[PDB]
């Protein structure tokens, strides 16, 4: 699991 | 020049429309055009850039993995010869993936990174630089594999050093950076122990900083912390 | 010429690989190349052609609908003016959709339909001709809307006439044709009663022919019959 | 619901 999406 | 005649603000507006429409190639081209206007990117704009290329390269990576698996089965005991087509088409997809990675890296090098003075922007871009060298590493098989891997490692390391000095342990960019560097260690660098150690330390230090946060920031941070736990559950 | 230098069989092999990889633009280009070799298409090959362009135009239609909805909201009482960008980007997507429809129609006209002598191949292609004029009709707003609609209707009608004479009521192409002509009537031709009548008659005549079928053909036919029922449940 | 995928 990677994380490339912010909020 | 592709997008040279469109206003910066219009390119940003159209990138947001393309995201809504799930038109991520369009999204990426619009954001590439916005970057090429030469001004620094805001936080929301950096996000749009990352989301666009994440989706484009994500579809390419998924296709490459499908085709690589088929190709590998074709090279087993008992497999009938099917000719050059599987390798050719895998190479076609690989080449287009590499071109997308090269395009992103070019944007980072000309000139996003050198103008990024704030911790949040500089770490964001260095994380991207690590990510897109990692995607190049996933498909690398020849003379330059080691240099590609070291380029990913170097970008991630510089980003980690800045994030540690300049950002709290719960910062979402710091956390997503550490998550992905941990994935690099596990999947690329044949260093699963480093991957596990980094994920654990990252999770525990964020846990101990959650008390400082608002409800909204706590939601943002704990979302990424769960991905660290998911990896640790997979890896141990 | 794009694919002019690749063997027909290699283009077919690569179309199947692209489907597996969910690379449907690639799939369509490979099948376009295969058609342009000039030989008729087998049943499996016609399927690959249809699947490829269904997916390409399907993504374009979904994006166009998203953007059209946004554009329509922009033209309501109380909506702040946002400038030309939404219309421009909707037009961009619409133009590329129209180009894809035109490409498929060109393949049908040069020369798939005229060489298709068997009922199954001729109905298959005429159904496609109706489908891709229907997609053009979904976005048509000017002088040629009525002619585009009549072109869809005419293609569907010729296919229906052949299918009725030459194929059993449970034939999957006959059933998918009737399903889509019914959708044309409901969504394009402002004829919901015709749409409902066609769907009902199609379903009832297939029901009465299921007894003739093997277990495998029964599965194929009842799958499409359920889509007729789903539409009838939506429309009544 | 339309149907454009046979088997
Ligand atoms: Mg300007
Ligand atoms: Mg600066
Ligand atoms: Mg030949
Ligand atoms: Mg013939």
């Amino acid at each position: 699991x990677s994380f490339x999406x912010f909020k | 020049g592709a997008m040279g005649s469109m206003e910066r603000a219009s390119l940003i507006q159209k990138a947001k429309l393309a995201e809504q429409a799930e038109r991520y190639e369009d999204m990426a081209a619009f954001m590439k055009g916005a970057v090429e206007k030469g001004e620094e990117l805001s936080c929301e704009e950096r996000n749009l850039l990352s989301v666009a290329y994440k989706n484009v390269v994500g579809g390419q990576r998924a296709a490459w993995r499908v085709l690589s698996s088929i190709e590998q089965k074709s090279n087993e005991e008992g497999s009938e010869e099917k000719g050059p087509e599987v390798r050719e088409y895998r190479e076609k997809v690989e080449t287009e993936l590499q071109g997308v990675c090269d395009t992103v890296l070019g944007l980072l090098d000309s000139h996003l990174i050198k103008e990024a003075g704030d911790a949040e922007s500089r770490v964001f871009y260095l994380k991207m630089k690590g990510d897109y060298y990692r995607y190049l590493a996933e498909v690398a098989t020849g003379d330059d594999k080691k240099r590609i891997i070291d380029s990913a490692r170097s970008a991630y390391q510089e980003a980690m050093d800045i994030s540690k000095k300049e950002m709290p342990p719960t910062n979402p960019i710091r956390l997503g950076l550490a998550l992905n560097f941990s994935v690099f260690h596990y999947e690329i660098a044949n260093s699963p122990e480093e991957a596990i150690s980094l994920a654990k330390t990252t999770f525990d230090e964020a846990m101990a900083d959650l008390h400082t946060l608002s409800e909204d920031s706590y939601k943002d941070s704990t979302l990424i912390m769960q991905l660290l736990r998911d990896n640790l559950t997979l890896w141990t």
